[PDB]
């Protein structure tokens, strides 16, 4: 028996999360496993049931009547619940096995976007922090092999709860400068430039 | 939980590797897993006591378990290839076919030569004076770059202690030489703070950048010194 | 005589009224001694000899045991039973009769069947022998047929038929071998 | 303890005399399969069942779990020792004798603590290696065990047959002789 | 597949 579920899930930060996967050739002794690997880690264990609608302290678990397919809920998703959800099937000897899972990202609301290109300086070369941007908007890697473009990466301040999404540019090339930095992919119109 | 070790190993081909995996207490079972980007999670050994019934999952004659104590195990890899890199994880249940809880893994990386291995250089980037005026808050960007080959955890550590709240690294490092195999690596992160505690000059910040690079027992014969593991760090104080 | 030390472990499933009742006994037994036991009725694990005690309070502390165990109802016994139902509860075979005079004796074999549910009766004429009847108990050869004899004590005389009545769960007809003087 | 269906999934036993174990799925009294621990494969008795597929690494894995209970129960016990049975040894045919036809010779032996038996059959004193097969340890509810062994023969009214039984429990060894008449 | 009953390791 094995397991088919969506490559990837974006979902609202807040907002109950609704994991899919399909199990059809599963037989009646075989138990749902969920797993989830948060990224540089090893994989850390959710759940399981056989036919009941499980629920424990981290997420619940409901398996259809046919068993055919199951459904994980992480009831108030954070940005502590993206990672790569695994669902297997046990099952006898053969072991575990692990697909594609679901990469789920979970997504912040950003209040108030004031996007923005700032330089910064040595405490040379000079570096670009494209930042307060929505969440929406999605960030291209430079088309020069010269430039350097990391991916956005949502920041957290619990101290004045606050969430805000950051991309970095860097280059020691002379044409360089934070006007032409992130000219690669769709910035927005409205984009302050000091 | 179960216990893994080393965290990291950096190795040249041709070299012997030994893998420790300690399981949680009262667990009888075992079991040894690969995983890869390129290659999923392939299962390695299982172990049911002190004895591995089906020697298969194995991929060479190269690859071996022993599980003596009946707890603790180790798995070797000797006359290690290129093909070998790979995050080795390690899980334990009770018992054989019950649920498996995983180790932090050993992320092992195989060279040609280790003339390619560089340590990173770390540089702290102060905040625009811009972005205080405009949205009243600080960000200090830390830059981890030129390093090869790329085992590195990035921390920041404000007025002495270490910190979580108000920063963000990026998940993979991005190649320097994207065209070439052997390229040297770059890392980012954000630690953003109130424009008033960046203001006050008697706060201090540290960005830490923890390379796992040669050893002792690794030869060295460049001029340059011995990209051995270590720590590299930048500071910067408050700006009034 | 050597020294010999045994340990057994039996998953056993009870049915009843087909998928009706299923209970799950697994026993942990030491020698001929059970010492421990998970019973599905009670939903734990509970000791038969004190050398059972330090397992059963080990084993019911261990959450992951506890739900295995109590899913094994399902998961061993009534998922079994499904496999049984096309494959050994299906099996029919047909018993061979035979009868033996012994004449004052007269022995009914009744040989190679299964299911083990049988009914076997004699007969003189119409009339049902009953009093002067003695069957062996039911013989199992081991290789999924079983054989009963059943043997009558008579006096017989010119004209008597001894009807030997033979009743199967594989046989919608019973099967009736006749023995003339 | 009363039900219409009683099923072992399955008989796990193991034993420090070898050291030896044995696995095996029984219904109704009748041996589902053994798993050859040393060959790693299943052996199906009924052709129908052959249609099924079980795991030897499940068998291999739970006997290192009663290697593991029994050297515990060892230390526990404070190595109590196994007593050794008297064996019950019944030998008879599957089906009625007449000589020149193809029958099959059986000998059950019952009350068997600890498993540990030799059964072989004999010709007019003679030892016979052709057409001799033996069932598992098949289980019983006192925690001992009984086992049948086959001799597949051609009746002779002058051949004899016997059947050599050795158990420690046996101050000789135990002959059951077999008289076609 | 018939499904197998599974022994718990005795302590310790
Ligand atoms: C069953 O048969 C075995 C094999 O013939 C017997 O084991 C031998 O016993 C003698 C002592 O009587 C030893 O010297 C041999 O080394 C044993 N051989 C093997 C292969 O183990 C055994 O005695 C027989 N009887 C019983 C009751 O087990």
């Amino acid at each position: 028996m094995k397991t088919t579920q969506p490559p990837s899930m974006d979902c609202a930060e807040g907002r109950a999360a609704n994991l899919p996967c399909n199990h059809s050739t599963i037989s009646g002794n075989e138990y749902v496993y969920w797993y989830r690997q948060i990224h540089s880690q090893g994989p850390q264990y959710i759940i399981h049931g056989l036919k009941n609608n499980e629920t424990n302290e981290m997420a619940s678990l409901i398996i259809t009547e046919d068993r055919k397919s199951s459904t994980l809920i992480l009831p108030h998703a954070t940005l502590r619940d993206t990672a790569v959800y695994y669902c297997i099937v046990l099952g006898g000897a053969d072991g575990l096995t692990f697909g594609k899972g679901t990469h789920l990202i979970i997504q912040p609301y950003i209040q108030n976007p004031d996007p923005a290109v700032y330089q910064l300086r040595d405490s040379d070369k000079s570096v670009c922090l494209f930042t307060d941007f929505d969440s929406q908007t999605n960030v291209s890697q430079s088309k020069d092999s010269d430039v350097y473009i990391t991916d956005k990466c949502v920041l957290d301040m619990r101290s004045m709860d606050f969430k805000s999404n950051s991309a970095v540019a860097w280059s020691n090339k002379s044409d360089f400068a934070c006007a032409n930095a992130f000219n690669n992919s769709i910035i927005p119109e409205d984009t302050f430039f000091p | 939980g179960v216990s893994q070790s080393p965290s990291n190993k950096v190795t040249e081909k041709g070299k012997d590797v030994e893998l420790r995996c300690d399981p949680i207490s009262g667990h009888t079972a075992l079991y040894w897993y690969r995983q890869s980007l390129g290659q999923g999670l392939e299962f390695l050994i299982y172990f049911q006591g002190n004895s591995a019934p089906d020697k298969s999952g194995l991929p060479s004659d190269r690859f071996s378990a022993e599980r003596t104590g009946g707890s603790v195990s180790t798995l070797t890899i000797q006359r290690t290839q290129q093909e070998d890199s790979a995050v080795y994880l390690c899980a334990s249940s009770f018992r054989f076919t019950d649920t498996q809880y995983f180790g932090p893994g050993t992320r092992l990386t195989v060279l040609e030569d280790l003339k390619n291995v560089f340590p990173p250089e770390v540089a702290v980037f102060e905040p625009s004076e811009a972005e205080i005026s405009h949205t009243q808050k600080a960000t200090l960007v830390c830059l981890a770059t030129g390093f090869y080959p790329d085992h590195v955890e990035l921390s920041w550590w404000v007025n002495g202690k270490e910190v979580h709240s108000g920063v963000c690294t990026d998940p993979q490092p991005l190649k320097e030489q994207p065209a070439l195999n052997d390229s040297r690596y770059a890392l980012s992160s954000r630690l953003r703070v109130s424009a008033t505690f960046w203001q006050n000059p008697r706060n201090h910040f540290r960005c830490q950048v923890q390379f796992y690079g040669l050893s002792e027992n690794d030869e060295w014969t460049q001029d340059r010194a011995k990209p051995v593991t270590q720590i590299v760090s930048a500071e910067a104080w408050g700006r009034a | 005589s050597p020294e010999d030390f045994v340990y057994q472990f039996k998953g056993m499933c009870y049915f009843t009224n087909g998928t009706e009742r299923v209970r799950l006994v697994s026993r942990s037994i030491y020698n001929r001694e059970e010492i421990v036991r998970f019973d599905s009725d009670v939903g734990e694990f509970r000791a038969v000899t004190l050398l059972g005690l330090p397992a059963a309070e080990y084993w019911n502390s261990q959450k992951d045991i506890l739900e295995r165990k109590r899913a094994a109802v399902d998961r061993v016994c009534r998922h079994n039973y499904q496999l049984e139902l096309r494959t050994t509860l299906q099996r029919r075979v047909e018993p061979t009769v035979t009868i033996s005079p012994s004449h004052n004796l007269l022995v009914c074999s009744v040989t190679d069947f299964y299911p083990a549910q049988i009914k076997v009766r004699w007969f003189r004429n119409d009339q049902e022998e009953t009093a002067g009847v003695v069957s062996t108990p039911l013989i199992r050869n081991g290789d999924w047929t079983f054989q009963i004899l059943v043997m009558l004590e008579m006096t017989p005389q010119r004209g008597d038929v001894y009807t030997c009545h033979v009743e199967h769960p594989s046989l919608q007809s019973p099967i009736t071998v006749e023995w003339r003087a | 303890i009363v039900a219409d269906h009683v099923a072992s999934y399955g008989v796990n036993l193991y034993q420090s005399y070898g050291p030896s174990g044995q696995y095996t799925h029984e219904f109704d009294g009748d041996e589902q399969f053994y798993v050859d621990l040393g060959r790693k494969e299943t052996v199906w008795c009924l052709p129908v069942l052959r249609q099924f597929r079980f795991d030897p690494q499940f068998a291999l894995t739970n006997i290192a779990v009663l290697k593991h209970n029994l050297n515990s129960l060892i230390k526990r016990s404070n190595s109590t020792a196994a007593t050794n049975e008297v064996p019950e040894v019944t030998v008879f045919s599957k089906s009625p004798v007449t000589l020149g036809q193809p029958n099959i010779l059986i000998c059950l032996v019952d009350n068997i603590f600890p498993p540990v038996v030799n059964i072989t059959w004999l010709s007019n004193g003679h030892s016979v290696t052709e057409g001799v097969s033996e069932t598992s340890f098949l289980s019983k509810s006192d925690h001992s065990f009984f086992k049948i062994s086959y001799l597949t023969l051609l009746p002779s009214a002058e051949e004899s047959y016997d059947c050599k039984v050795e158990h420690w429990g046996l101050d000789k060894p135990l002959l059951k002789h077999w008289e076609p008449e | 597949a018939p499904q197998p009953e599974l022994p718990y390791p005795q302590p310790g």
